């Protein structure tokens, strides 16, 4: 198999097709949010294909350096070309047209007028990835999180608007004590928010964004990124200030920070990383957070009906005397329909009816003019079959033999007897 | 059309490794009995052959 030449050529061509297709998408105009997100999700799957093909292309050159000398030897050789060409003389009678090596990749990564989803992504569906309240990247549903939050505080003194003011908090005083049960809720709210960030921006590198947030967390957030001018340095885990950076550094190796209290860097790690991720993702979604808050205020202020509507977003006598609109059909005239009985009678004896009778093999006649079914027409043509005669000389033979009472012979028998003797 | 495609692709693979324009592993073959009419620019399939050798040369 020509790994060096054919496979790398095909993978390079497939990559070029993918680039051309998502270029054709970025050339075309977009009209609504659903179809924008749908194409951006489609282009993500094409990028996943591009990365995988490019993976395989890079892991196909190790044996290439093994055979490159033999490949570069274009003078000493030639016999292998002949040997392969002789094997190409196999199965000559392969009567088939083959226009599919480039047409199938081109028409695979393209789409057909009724559905603006290409053949690779043809079962892709945005409503398995977004709920209706989210409106494809327009809003985030925080109603469910608000319900879990009521249960968590154990009291109803807190509206949805009051809840949103809590999620506008960033680096200030916490809602509950950060060592309480608020942590399980914060984990769940974040998991929703993190999935949501990537979900509404599917063309952006998820691994880049994750690796950047991780690097900022380790190199800055755990390393004293909050300083005042108790003010001096704040450590997320141990929930306390500290005098100078020298006593902060020497506190990072102490048992209460490492593992010797219940808010340490061994036990409370995942929650502290989560508290940083919910912060950075809410900043990235600050426009969308404003849009949800506006939508909640608009939904709250409505009447009943306004809320329900937003949740939804002649010649009769002449034709009677002439015989029009009458049910009639002629199955002999190519199963055509007639609007009258006289039209059905004239259509049974017509050019199209006689042409269909001649193409079916049954010649028409004066008695078979009103025939509709083809089963009766065969019996009519059999009974019409030249009445019943065809017998002018079926006995005349004049057999000599005795010539008195012995000369029982037919026309063909007497002809054979005259030709034989 | 598979035979036609495979002979054009295979000849292009052995043409693309040439040390000189007219010193190919196919110029010797034409003179050694191997009837291949798409080598001449008179045959329409030569224009696809030129793309395939350009692609195999890109694949070097």
């Amino acid at each position: 198999m020509e790994t060096i030449l054919e496979q790398q050529r095909r993978y390079h061509e497939e990559k070029e097709r993918l680039m051309d297709v998502m270029a054709k998408e970025m050339l075309t105009k977009k009209s609504t949010l659903r179809d924008q997100i749908n194409s951006d999700h489609r282009t993500r799957a094409m990028q996943d294909r591009y990365m995988e093909v490019s993976g395989n292309l890079r892991d196909l050159y190790d044996d290439k350096d093994g055979l490159r000398k033999e490949e570069l030897n274009a003078i000493s050789g030639p016999n292998e070309f002949a040997e392969f060409y002789n094997r190409l003389k196999q199965i000559k009678e392969f009567h088939r047209k083959h226009p599919n090596e480039i047409c199938v990749p081109m028409s695979v990564e393209f789409e057909e007028l009724l559905k603006a989803r290409e053949n690779p992504s043809e079962e892709a569906q945005n409503l398995v990835e977004f709920t209706d309240e989210e409106g494809y990247g327009r809003y985030l549903d925080l109603h469910d999180c608000y319900l879990k939050y009521i249960n968590l505080k154990a009291s109803e003194k807190l509206d949805y608007i009051t809840y949103l003011s809590i999620f506008d908090q960033l680096f200030d005083i916490p809602k509950e004590r950060k060592n309480a049960e608020y942590k399980r809720y914060l984990e769940m709210l974040l998991e929703y928010l993190q999935d949501y960030t990537d979900r509404v921006k599917p063309l952006q590198d998820q691994n880049e964004l994750f690796g950047k947030i991780q690097a900022e967390f380790e190199k800055k957030w755990e390393n004293g990124t909050f300083p005042g001018w108790e003010e001096r340095a704040q450590r997320l885990f141990s929930t306390k200030g500290k005098s100078l950076e020298s006593l902060d550094t020497s506190l990072f190796a102490k048992n209460p920070k490492s593992k010797g209290t219940k808010r340490d860097t061994e036990r409370n790690k995942d929650i502290a990383f989560l508290e940083a991720q919910i912060y950075e993702y809410v900043e990235i979604l600050g426009e969308q957070r404003h849009l949800t808050h506006e939508n909640v205020q608009r939904k709250q202020a409505r009447t009943g009906e306004e809320r329900e509507e937003e949740e939804e977003e002649i010649p009769y006598w002449l034709y009677k005397l002439h015989g029009l609109n009458i049910n009639y059909n002629c199955e002999i005239c190519g199963n055509y329909t007639y609007r009258g009985p006289k039209a059905f009678q004239r259509h049974f004896a017509e050019w199209r009816h006689a042409h269909g009778m001649r193409c079916l093999g049954i010649p028409n006649t004066a008695h078979f003019a009103n025939v509709t079914q083809i089963e009766d027409a065969v019996s009519l043509w059999a009974k019409l079959k030249l009445q019943k005669a065809s017998e002018r000389w079926q006995p005349d033979t004049e057999e000599e033999y005795e010539d008195s009472s012995g000369n029982v012979v037919n026309k063909k028998t007497y002809e054979d007897l005259k030709r034989q003797g | 059309s598979a035979f036609d495609l495979d002979v054009v692709k295979l000849t292009a693979q052995f043409v693309a490794r040439n040390g000189r324009q007219f010193l190919t592993q196919l110029m010797q073959k034409e003179q050694r009995n191997y009837q291949f009419d798409f080598l001449r620019p008179q045959h329409s399939l030569f224009n696809y052959f030129t793309k395939l050798v350009e692609q195999y040369t890109k694949i070097l």
